[PDB]
């Protein structure tokens, strides 16, 4: 896992560095790490068929899932592109790639390994503090995780088999997957009782997670049975490095958290709009006194009244961009609820995107 | 008729000219006045009347004439247009548009005029402010005004601050009968004595106004500025006991700036004329026989 994509070859064959693959941009432009130049370069559309996309998604920790793949005009400004060749008789794509100045079709590959980031149309949903009721189907990735059939922390899905949440909920002695039980696609907490559970087969925690500063707070729950996708349950695409996330950008938070501090959890799932807070704005002596690690995100309003609470932990921090939702943050902790000068503090998924894939491939 | 002159001209050309923060106002009554003599004695730039006739001013009797004067900054000349929302109109002086009023633009040489700056807010001078340490021919104008009540303190309780390991604010003793500064204590991630207080940054930059004791206000017709920023985190000294007094330093006062009034070696001063009781009273005019 941790030996993957580090610049040092571990196995004698060198598959660790030759098969380093990731996506890029909101339009999902594929990149392949070049060991000769220690840089990421996109791939050409020329002489490419979907059988190679199968292997690409397989090595990207997505197994056999493959939604669609088409060629798009290049936008990252890269000077070099990987070029495939059909003369080689081998079945491995990465030995078929070589550097070229440009592609003949003047296009790069847009790879979609899973149909994510799409939900049913919803008009009015601001159910977190100071708002109105919500509607089903707008947040199908949001799931609830239960211990002894009561809610503890929320969760969001990215694949039919994996659920991501916060590590402080899975802290000792709750590091046993037998105690956890997940429910998917149910809005009312009074309905997730009879046979709607999805048991977690193994819990995954961050190796460098530290509870004193609550940094590197990430956790991955894996189910035995893959989730059957329909209108009420859909995944959310994992965000890619290279998106210009503007300040103040309108984001959405969700969860079963309380409507006030120290209060009871909400009966129905709540979701309301919040805004980004820049990290250099948050890690000053003023907001949290250098408490924000680069793997942490501050979101919400400094004026308060719209913020996460207890029970909102494990919820998704999502934004809309090119009609695709992106899971950029995970609710780690919050100093108070709906209060000024102490907004919601979220864990940075973007730093741990590669770590998620490292755990995905080794547990496939 | 056996009754002296108003001597309006002798008041406008006085070498002591105030600022829009502390604009003066004099009331003229039961006296004779001449607008033509005023026009020729003092170099008047512009003369415009709002909802009134300039020709009917000559030889007309009034009840009382209300006057204002303050040297004008060069930067905010555009604020004097009717219906504006500039710094001068929203924080220093609002013009009476409804009443029949005339606007006077007159100037004095810079070799004799002496500028005067004063703070009209009571609680501003109560909590540390003394005067304005400004340059010669400098006009002080207020960005915004903050209105507080009689029970407002910019200093926290020393007993509360004795247990604030992190971010302990300066503390002192309020005058008796007043209410202490609002503060609260929490703890986050091994900051066992974390302490935060309302209006932590500049009160203009204060994100939450409801919990902030200082409330921004708009100046009315005849009123003055309510107050300054008066940053509280600089009010008093660190580790201050009850023997020290709640005093804010000079740099703590915010929401104000300055600009000169010179224009071709001539300081420009704005005057507003308010006329009451047209064709009435005894302070008639002798511009006509």
């Amino acid at each position: 896992p941790s030996n993957w994509c580090d610049g040092v070859s571990h196995c004698p064959g060198g598959e660790d560095e030759n098969r380093c693959v990731r996506l890029y941009g909101p339009n999902f432009i594929l990149q392949v790490y070049s060991s000769q130049r220690k840089s990421w370069h996109p791939v050409c559309q020329d002489d490419w068929n979907e059988n190679y996309g199968r292997a690409a998604c397989r090595d990207m920790g997505y197994k056999n899932n493959f939604y669609s793949s088409q060629g798009i005009v290049d936008d990252s400004g890269s000077t070099s592109f990987m070029k495939l060749n059909t003369s080689a008789g081998n079945v491995d794509i990465y030995k078929k790639l070589y550097h070229s100045d440009a592609c003949s079709s003047k296009a790069v590959v847009s790879l979609r390994c899973i149909a994510c980031g799409v939900n049913l149309n919803s008009s009015r949903q601001s159910r977190i503090v100071g708002g109105e009721s919500a509607l089903p189907g707008a947040w199908p990735w949001q799931v609830s995780l239960h211990v002894q059939n009561v809610h503890v922390c929320g969760g969001s899905i990215i694949t039919p088999e994996w659920i991501v949440t916060a590590a402080h909920c899975v802290e000792k002695p709750l590091n046993n997957p037998w105690h956890w039980t997940a429910f998917a696609g149910i809005l009312r907490q009074s309905f997730m009782f009879y046979g709607a559970g999805y048991q977690v087969e193994k819990v995954i925690s961050h190796p460098n997670y530290d509870s004193k500063t609550k940094n590197n707070d990430i956790a991955l729950m894996k189910l035995q049975k893959p989730l059957t996708f329909n209108d009420l349950v859909k995944p959310v695409c994992l965000p890619n490095p290279g998106m210009m996330l503007q300040p103040e950008q309108l984001c959405w938070i969700s969860g079963w958290g309380a409507t006030e501090e120290k209060g009871k959890t909400s009966e129905v799932l709540n979701a309301a709009k919040v805004l980004l807070i820049e990290t250099q704005r948050c890690n000053s002596r003023y907001v949290y006194d250098n408490l924000i690690t680069p793997a942490m995100i501050c979101a919400g309003f400094l004026q308060g009244n719209v913020d996460s609470c207890q029970g909102d932990a494990g919820g998704p921090l999502v934004t809309s961009k090119n009609n695709i939702w992106w899971l950029i943050g995970d609710t780690s902790w919050g100093s108070g609820c709906a209060k000024a000068y102490r907004p919601g503090v979220y864990g940075n998924v973007m730093v741990f995107t590669d770590w998620i894939y490292r755990q995905m491939r080794a547990d496939g | 008729p056996d009754l002296p002159d108003c001597d309006i001209d002798k008041w406008l050309n006085n070498f002591n000219v105030p600022s829009p923060l502390n604009w003066e106002r004099k009331i003229f009554s039961n006296c004779n006045f001449n607008l033509s003599t005023l026009l020729r004695l003092v170099h008047t730039d512009s003369f415009s009347c709002n909802n009134f006739d300039e020709s009917k001013i000559y030889g007309s009797c009034f009840k009382s004439i209300v006057l204002d004067k303050f040297a004008i900054p060069n930067s905010r000349r555009s604020d004097l247009q009717l219906g504006s929302s500039g710094f001068l109109q929203s924080s220093n002086y609002k013009i009476d548009t409804t009443s029949s009023s005339c606007q006077l633009y007159y100037s004095l040489p810079a070799i004799n005029v002496t500028i005067n700056n004063y703070n009209p807010s009571s609680w501003n001078r109560r909590y540390g402010f003394n005067n304005f340490n400004l340059s010669s021919h400098s006009v002080v104008y207020s960005r915004y005004c903050f209105s507080v009540n009689n029970t407002f303190c910019p200093c926290a309780k020393p007993s509360f601050a004795s247990s604030c390991k992190s971010h302990k604010p300066p503390s002192a003793s309020c005058p008796i009968g007043t209410n202490y500064r609002s503060c609260e204590s929490t703890t986050v991630l091994d900051h066992t004595d974390w302490c935060r207080c309302s209006c932590l940054p500049d009160p203009i930059t204060a994100y939450d106004p409801r919990s902030c004791s200082q409330k921004k206000s708009l100046v009315g017709v005849g009123e003055h500025c309510a107050g300054f920023g008066v940053d509280e985190e600089k009010c008093g000294v660190l580790d201050g006991s009850y023997n020290v007094s709640c005093l804010c330093s000079t740099d703590a006062f915010l929401g104000w700036s300055y600009d000169t009034c010179v224009s071709n070696n001539r300081c420009n001063i704005f005057s507003n004329f308010i006329l009451n009781g047209i064709n009435s009273g005894t302070t008639c005019s002798n511009d006509l026989l």
